[PDB]
């Protein structure tokens, strides 16, 4: 453990005091106003040259190896090293994030909405960093979005038409994360029928429901950055 | 014919989902200068030089709407079409086309709505 010990020093200087800086009392971590940097959580995160890829390559390479995207223990020959649960599950939560929005250097993914229906719903305008997809309920087309995509003024909303009222705002979430803030306020439920697909339900005003079905390239698309809610980057490797 | 007059009539169940629930629908009037173009389109082709003019108009289900736009002279025909969200592209329920020998000119044409259908009511 002296040479452990050295190690969980070496973690918390050239990982986890950066990435507590940088990143703590903002969303997605935290749901406040103040948004996390979408580079800077790339320079941290980056399968193979991120700031914790980094780390793992340099200072653990004989007890922890990448399995695909994931990062397994040696279950022979522990240095006889005990590592710390958290630890492994924070490492393979931020791998599972890097896979779906992180694979080009940078933020980004793609993923297609399927507009749906609703008693009393005419229209809904979804909009997110200047893609927009508009409903009026006929032969439902997929429509596929960036995230983030190129714009001065990142950032998502959500309006739609009532039989009885006129067109009322659901909500506008503006910043980077704009997008990620929305489908924070969808009812989610994982649609068996469709891959990779989830339908969604944000709650109008009245009742009214403003349905899609989300259909993600790969994993759980934009909706893995919501396990960066509350998250923790432990400050220990070993026991 | 001056002006062109058409009555768009929806039934309480108009536009049905999956569930059963009736929906508000969005209907197309094509201002044509021939029904071939029109006719051989898709569903997905039509909304995605024959046209002259367009408008769109909201129904709302029990509803009704009036259309009252002037032809303008090269109009042989007007097509009316449907934005249905399961329109029966077999059968092709979802679209009317009426000549100008079709229209009064003081009196509109009834469209009636009803289900996934668009039914033009003979005069
Ligand atoms: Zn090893
Ligand atoms: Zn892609
Ligand atoms: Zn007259």
């Amino acid at each position: 453990t002296p040479a452990a010990e050295s190690l969980n020093a070496r973690w918390r200087t050239a990982v986890v005091d950066g990435w507590n800086n940088a990143f703590s009392g903002r969303y997605p971590f935290k749901n406040v106003s103040s948004d996390a940097s979408l580079p800077l959580l790339a320079k941290y995160l980056n399968t193979d040259t991120g700031r914790i890829a980094r780390f793992l390559q340099n200072n653990l390479s004989g007890v922890l190896h990448r399995e695909g995207s994931r990062w397994v223990p040696d279950t022979i020959n522990t240095r006889g090293l005990t590592f710390n649960p958290a630890f492994l599950k924070a490492i393979n939560t931020l791998s599972e994030i890097a896979d779906v929005a992180f694979t080009t250097g940078n933020a980004g993914l793609h993923f297609e909405l399927r507009p749906g229906t609703a008693a009393g719903v005419m229209q809904t305008t979804l909009i997110t960093d200047n893609q927009k997809l508009i409903y009026v309920n006929q032969m439902p087309v997929w429509k596929r979005f960036t995230w983030p995509a190129d714009t001065e003024a990142p950032g998502a909303s959500l309006s739609w038409v009532s039989t009885q009222a006129g067109t009322r705002q659901y909500a506008d979430l503006p910043g980077s994360w704009g997008l990620i803030r929305l489908l924070e306020m969808a009812r989610r439920k994982a649609a068996p029928g469709v891959a990779s697909g989830w339908s969604l339900s944000w709650q109008a005003q009245d009742g009214r429901m403003l349905n899609y079905t989300l259909r993600t390239e790969a994993g759980e698309g934009p909706l893995v950055l919501l396990k960066l809610r509350n998250f923790v980057l432990p400050e220990t490797v070993f026991e | 014919i001056k002006t062109l007059h058409l009555d768009i009539r929806a039934r309480e169940a108009i536009n049905t989902s999956a569930a059963g629930i009736p929906l508000s629908v969005v209907v197309r009037i094509y201002q044509l200068k021939d029904n071939r173009s029109f006719d051989s389109a898709d569903y997905q082709a039509l909304f995605t030089g024959d046209i002259i003019a367009q408008k769109d108009v909201w129904l709302q289900p029990g509803g009704s709407v009036a259309v009252d736009m002037p032809l303008d002279d090269a109009a042989k025909f007007t097509g009316v079409a449907a934005m249905f969200l399961e329109p029966d592209q077999k059968k092709n329920t979802w679209r009317v086309v009426l000549g100008r020998d079709e229209l009064e000119p003081d009196t509109p044409r009834l469209i009636e709505v009803s289900g996934n259908t668009l039914t033009l009511l003979p005069v």
